[PDB]
DNA sequence: GTGCATACCGCCAAGAGAAAAGAAAACCCA
RNA sequence: GAAAAG
DNA sequence: TGGGTTTTCTTTTCTCTTGGCGGTATGCAC
């Protein structure tokens, strides 16, 4: 949660948000507008704004000023990370419903397969990337939260211990972890921006940097299902647990099937490590026991 | 202390004691000579351990060359060392002038030969053989005749502990060759370690498949059995082949059970192993606690300790026995001590970490010798051979868990072939004879396993050690209210048994107390899966806990059973069979009732109409005379209740407590058609309660007239609660609220009662976060049906408010006492101390709340699992814990003195009284003399300054440090500021008619 | 006297298992 | 994750 | 002074910390 008021090659982001010249239906969510000079910015590209401000202090001078923009505005009052309640009575001005914001913008999107229906600007905080990169993955696969209609773009700021993390692959073996699993096989995650973290200013550091969350028709399967994803991340979680170990020791671990026949299956041969795992190579792991019918016992989650 | 491989090697050589292998003790005793690395972790006391060992086989070459290691390495032989030398010589028979030279040689070095009979803990077979070895030397000498026993002499139990005066001790309803009888099963029963039990399930029809999943699990655990024994004799001859090198292996500690012992735990814990799986640790300290528990009764048993314990107790049970006379009446730990005591020393625990290698060998070689096969579809298909135990992780948090899961195959097994019997641990059920006296902290409760004095969650206790350092005397009262307590025979209400089985074997009925089966569970789409689950997993849990408390019901439904108890560490006492006791639900006290009855006399029906009432939830806030006038009211809605329980007008399911009302109403229904009410015998117990006995307690303490009168201390015509009036004022800012732009006001109406708030206003003079008054306030809500489940939060943070508003200026001193304990536990916590006091009784109590827990790692093949030592290795007391802790501890310690103080008193009077906390029960005839017994304990607790003499102990015990004082002088002050008495008068209380109603 | 095997301790990354819903304020490390 | 007793 | 952490106490049933690498010290064969 930064204030930003730097205005530096706004214009070139405003214009890689913007996409297609001719379109202005893509819609951007700005996340804590608090000065309201990246609002400016956003909206000198010409295409409708809506900012989500939880704040109580900036909020008032948010609705004002709206009448200049004829319309171009639409301010509501909640923030992007808590959207569906999980343990809720009722609904308080910091947290709403996705339902009741989608019902304020009117838009829904019926297929997930189509085109994207809608695009999210945002940032994470000093501390927190972590719990909120799992919380968009755990939206992501099963259906939930902000991606529970559509297939939305969340591109945003993220900082570069992730981006090294996020990123890696059995290159680089020393940081390597789940949610690079998740999110390299999850989204198309390309090059931005990498402005630095301390020339923002706040209301010696890594250095911040910007990403692109766009989710992948290849992600729910015949096999991997969105309502099994748990039975996927079990798998991740504890192969990383102890990273130094063949694939059979965790899979004797984690399922009653021949390891070995699984490995036979997928290609890799017996001394095949976790570590030396592409992300898709987890998929493949995931998805080589589902199609034995006949072995009903799969998992011991 | 000394190292960690210290502590093996001292097990280890004390094993090979206890396993008889004094060769393979020696072989390691000579490789560790020859080196310095590890002769210098040989400390006097394994010498020591093998000089005994050699002394009790009468070896002498060997006892020569253990002394040539004492003296080759510089260490001075110790009293043992001597003792030991002069067993040896008495065993073996040795020329007078030989033992002449060695007790000339013992006494010229410095022995005391006084003090080695008396201070060197050794048995009596040793005190013989060294006795004999020094009478053939000197047969003029003599041990000091015995003392006659310390009688204690506090002004508290100075009545009690007085011989002259007239007593009548009750006595119970079976005679001497029936308790013999009792004494043998229960000695059978803690002898063989476990109970099977016939489960309350109604059964299966027998069917192809049941009866074939029945022979496919048989001969699996055949298989199993066959496997186990193969994989523990090769593990055996290994460590035995790692003990010939000097290597601590185990062995001795595999060797102190037969093979076929340590098989059947080890299956009989793959048994109770369920489906989603126990974590690893846990069945690590599982396996290490019940191989010391089985360990335990098989050294008494080879010891030759059983039979003195029979011919102790058959003489024991004339004083407890109707049809036998004691010459003098006593107290049943004075005719333990009065009659010629066995020995029974304490065992000591083994090391932990010993016991956690002991308990993941037994893991891993339980994990790798049972194995299943894979495809049980079709049993001529070969299938490859998959362990029935699994390794698994759960991550919580940064949190790295393992788990051993099962087979899904074989839980499949399992379900499918549905098991008609239970396993209980001896332990966890309740005892078929009377309880061992409680003699000391060591002996009592059960016959042959050990039991502990003060319950405690961690494995190494400050508690023990605290009530062994203080006088003999001190404890004497709180050990006969615990042999009291555990001196009440107890028998099944079997008609209310019967009611229960019929509701748990059919559909339950989940409003009265009996689980409903998944059955008739419940079955966006993963948000319906995922609430089934939920609601599945909660209803299956308690249906398992109320199949496993009605099928102990059901075993004990013909047999009269005694609850042996136990203290916590503030004072409170519990009962230690923990599924089936007075202590739990409705359910459960509806179920038991007093095995001996009195006849109810001239005021008995009368206190029983009005305890029936007092199970009703009504006229609450009414006097005696309108209770029994509602009583004779409500006479027919009594008898067609009891008559007609599920059939009739169904009165009974109203109550607050239905079952206890239920019972209640059978009683009361039996009495009135009784021919001569007062000669009608009652066995069921009649319960007089507290109204907020801390507020008693705290008004006690500060002479506030006000509480007094507010809680039943000053006499009334009409009883007094404080949540009533608490609950009106938040009903006055309710409505005041109403009619304004407030929804919870509207939403609320007529749901503030006295039980929302019960909790609260019962908690606050223990210091109370307002955040946890949310939740305090909401599962009361929440279980509401009426109750809109939107504003569960909003109508929590609204009585968090309003209530706090309505508790200011009020309860002055009591706050004043609250602040000062809190204030004195804050101050001694923050000088690196435990809040330690002693009760007017006379027993200790700390605290044992420590942050930062000293862990330690275990290396392994599995996995290394974290132990945590708390045995005071830990050395930063817990602020906050002891803040939060202190003001309620206090109060439990005095009302837990006030109900020792009762019984011992009820005790003289021939009385039979047990108690829940702050709950008095007796029998319906008794009541009035427990109601005035009770007051004047209660005078005579409080006219003791409680107040001041915690002062002055606090600033002898916690204030008098050499240089500490400087700072500690703020602490001083403040222990010695006890806000004043008020102006309330005790005496009073002795014509308090609603002080316990 | 030198190199290798063994055991012990530190120490940060654990993927700070999603609750980043929440009215509430005091305590200990930085 | 739930339930019960004080 | 700014920021991470817990929320009155006890007891019982159901069923919630491990792993990997690197550096340092120590003991033993040639
Ligand atoms: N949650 C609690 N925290 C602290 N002490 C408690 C708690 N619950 C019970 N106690 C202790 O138990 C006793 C109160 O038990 P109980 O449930 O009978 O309440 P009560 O206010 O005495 O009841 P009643 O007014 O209905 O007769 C007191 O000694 C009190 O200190
Ligand atoms: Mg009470």
């Amino acid at each position: 949660k930064r204030y930003v008021t730097d205005r530096r090659l706004a214009e070139t982001l405003a214009q890689i948000y913007l996409g297609k010249p001719s379109r202005p239906p893509h819609l951007l969510l700005e996340c804590n507008p608090g000065p309201g000079i990246l609002t400016q910015a956003l909206l000198e590209a010409g295409a409708k704004v809506v900012a989500l401000e939880s704040d109580k202090t900036f909020i008032p001078h948010l609705e004002s000023l709206g009448k200049n923009l004829d319309g171009k505005l639409r301010v509501i009052h909640c923030d992007f990370f808590k959207l569906d309640p999980r343990s809720g009575g009722v609904i308080k001005p910091p947290a709403m419903s996705s339902r009741g914001l989608f019902k304020n913008l009117g838009i829904e999107a019926v297929p997930w397969t189509a085109d994207i229906p809608l695009k999210v600007v945002g940032m994470f905080p000093s501390r927190g990337e972590k719990r909120a990169l799992w919380k968009l993955a755990y939206d992501l696969y099963s259906c939930t939260s902000i991606y529970k209609f559509g297939r939305i773009e969340v591109n945003m700021f993220i900082g570069e211990k992730e981006f090294q993390k996020l990123m890696a692959d059995p290159g680089n073996p020393d940081l390597y972890h789940v949610l690079s699993v998740i999110w390299q096989l999850a989204c198309e995650i390309k090059v931005l921006h990498m402005e630095p973290w301390s020339s923002f200013d706040i209301y010696l550091q890594q250095k911040l940097y910007l990403i692109q969350m766009i989710p992948r028709q290849n992600l729910f399967t015949k096999n991997l299902t969105p309502m099994n994803y748990n039975i996927f991340f079990h798998l991740l979680k504890h192969c990383f647990g102890r990273r130094s170990a063949t694939v059979i020791d965790h899979l004797r671990s984690l399922t009653p099937l021949d390891a070995r026949d699984i490995l036979m299956q997928i290609g890799k041969q017996e001394d095949e490590k976790v570590v030396n795992m592409h992300p898709q190579d987890f998929k493949t792991l995931f998805e080589t026991i589902e199609r034995s019918k006949d072995c009903a016992y799969k998992w011991l989650y | 202390q000394l190292s960690g491989q210290q502590q093996r090697l001292l097990a280890f050589f004390k094993c090979c004691l206890l396993t008889d292998q004094l060769p393979l003790a020696h072989h390691l005793l000579v490789v560790h000579h020859g080196q310095r690395q590890k002769r210098k972790l040989l400390t006097l006391d394994m010498y020591n351990a093998v000089m005994l060992g050699w002394a009790r086989q009468g070896a002498f070459k060997e006892l020569v060359y253990v002394l040539f290691m004492v003296k080759d390495a510089g260490l001075t032989p110790d009293l043992l060392s001597y003792a030991a030398a002069l067993q040896c010589m008495g065993r073996q028979d040795q020329d007078a002038g030989t033992i002449e030279r060695c007790l000339e040689q013992m006494s010229q070095e410095g022995l005391k030969l006084q003090a080695l009979f008396t201070a060197v803990l050794l048995s009596e077979e040793d005190r013989a053989t060294v006795l004999k070895a020094v009478h053939k030397v000197k047969p003029t000498f003599s041990l000091p005749p015995q003392l006659p026993p310390p009688v204690n002499t506090s002004k508290l139990l100075r009545d009690v502990y007085a011989k002259d005066g007239r007593v009548s001790y009750p006595k119970l309803h079976l005679p001497l060759k029936t308790l013999q009888c009792l004494f043998e099963k229960q000695l059978h029963m803690e002898l063989a370690s476990r109970v099977c039990v016939v489960s309350v399930e109604k059964p299966t029809l027998p069917s192809k498949e049941v009866k074939h999943a029945r022979k496919t699990l048989k001969t699996l655990r055949d298989q199993w059995e066959k496997a186990l024994c193969r994989a523990l004799r090769e593990t055996k001859n290994r460590l035995e082949r790692e003990v010939y090198e000097g290597r601590f292996s185990l062995y001795p500690f595999l060797c102190l059970l037969d093979e076929r012992e340590v098989v059947r735990m080890l299956l009989q814990v793959l048994q109770a192993l369920p489906a989603q799986g126990e974590s690893f640790t846990t069945l690590a300290r599982e396996l290490s606690a019940r191989t010391f528990s089985r360990h335990v009764v098989q050294r008494q048993r080879v010891s030759g300790q059983v039979q003195a314990l029979q011919n102790h107790y058959r003489k024991y049970l004339c004083l407890l026995a109707s049809d036998a006379e004691v010459p003098e009446p006593c107290l049943p730990r004075q005719y333990w001590e009065e009659l010629g005591a066995p020995e029974a020393l304490r065992e000591q625990p083994w090391p932990l970490p010993v016991q956690m290698e002991l308990g993941k060998l037994l893991a891993e070689m339980l994990v790798q010798a049972t194995q299943m096969p894979c495809s049980l579809d079709k049993p001529h298909r070969s299938s490859r051979l998959v362990p029935v135990l699994y390794h698994v992780y759960s991550f919580r948090n940064v949190q790295q868990i393992g788990i051993l899961k099962p087979h899904p195959a074989y839980v499949q097994l399992l379900e499918k072939a549905a098991e008609p019997t239970l396993t209980f641990e001896a332990v966890d059920v309740p005892m078929l004879c009377p309880p061992l006296p409680w003699t000391s902290p060591h002996s009592g409760a059960f016959l042959l396993s050990p039991t502990k004095l003060m319950r405690t969650v961690e494995g190494a206790t400050q508690h023990q050690e605290l009530l062994e350092t203080c006088p003999p005397t001190a404890l004497h009262g709180a050990l006969d209210a615990l042999t009291q307590l555990g001196n009440c025979a107890w028998r099944v209400n079997g008609r209310v048994l019967d009611l229960v089985l019929q509701l748990f074997q059919a559909k339950g009925c989940p409003q009265l107390g009996v689980p409903a089966p998944p059955s008739e569970a419940p079955q966006e789409l993963r948000r319906e899966l995922a609430h089934c689950q939920k609601v599945a997993r909660e209803m299956h849990s308690l249906r398992a806990e109320a199949l496993y408390r009605l099928s102990l019901a059901q075993h004990l439904r013909d047999r009269v059973f005694w609850l042996p108890h136990n203290m916590d560490f503030r004072g409170r006492t519990y009962p230690c069979p923990p599924h089936f006791n007075h202590l739990g639900s409705d359910v459960a006290r509806a179920l038991l009732e007093f095995a001996q009855g009195r006849p109810l006399g001239p005021h008995g029906l009368d206190w029983l109409k009005i305890h029936l009432v007092n199970l009703t939830g009504l006229k609450k806030r009414e006097p005696l005379r309108k209770r029994l006038a509602f009583a004779e009211e409500v006479m027919d809605d009594i008898l067609d209740s009891a008559d007609q329980p599920l059939t009739g007008r169904k009165w009974w399911m109203g109550a607050e407590e239905p079952w206890q009302t239920l019972a209640c109403c059978m009683e009361v229904a039996n009495a009135v058609r009784a021919s001569d009410p007062a000669a009608y015998v009652s066995h069921l117990p009649v319960h007089q309660d507290g109204s907020c006995n801390g507020l008693q307690h705290y008004a006690a303490l500060g002479r506030d007239s006000v509480g007094a009168a507010s809680v039943n201390l000053e006499p009334s015509d009409v009883p007094q609660d404080v949540y009533s009036g608490v609950a009106a004022q938040v009903e006055v800012f309710r409505r005041q609220d109403a009619q304004r732009g407030m929804r919870v006001a509207q939403v609320l109406e007529g749901f503030i009662t006295r039980k929302v708030v019960k909790q609260t206003v019962m908690t606050v003079v223990y210091g109370v976060t307002r955040y946890g008054g949310r939740l305090q306030i909401e599962k009361r809500l929440r279980e509401l049906s009426d109750f809109p489940q939107e504003f569960v939060w909003e109508a929590s943070h609204y009585l968090v408010r309003q209530v706090f508003k309505s508790l200011q200026e009020m309860f002055s001193g009591t706050r004043a006492i609250q602040h000062w304990l809190t204030e004195s536990a804050r101050l001694i916590s923050h000088m690196g101390s435990v809040v330690e006091w002693v009760t007017p009784l006379g027993v200790p109590v700390i605290q044992p709340y420590r942050l930062d827990s000293k862990v330690k790692q275990i290396g392994g093949g599995i996995q290394s699992i974290t132990y945590t030592h708390n045995g005071d290795i830990s050395r930063k007391p817990n602020t906050r814990k002891q803040k939060n802790g202190f003001p309620p501890n206090f109060i439990h310690s005095l009302d837990s003195s006030h109900m020792m103080l009762t019984a011992l008193h009820c005790y003289r009077k021939g009385l039979t009284f047990v108690s829940v906390h702050d709950c008095y029960w007796t029998h319906a005839a008794d009541v009035s003399v427990m109601n005035q017994v009770c007051r004047e304990q209660f005078v005579r607790l409080h006219s003791e300054p409680i107040l001041q003499d915690l002062s002055r102990f606090l600033v002898k015990r916690f204030c008098s440090e050499p240089q500490k004082i400087l700072e500690a002088s703020q602490l001083k002050e403040t222990l010695q500021a006890v806000p004043k008495p008020g102006a309330f008068d005790l005496e009073q209380v002795k014509r308090s008619t609603y002080f316990f109603s």
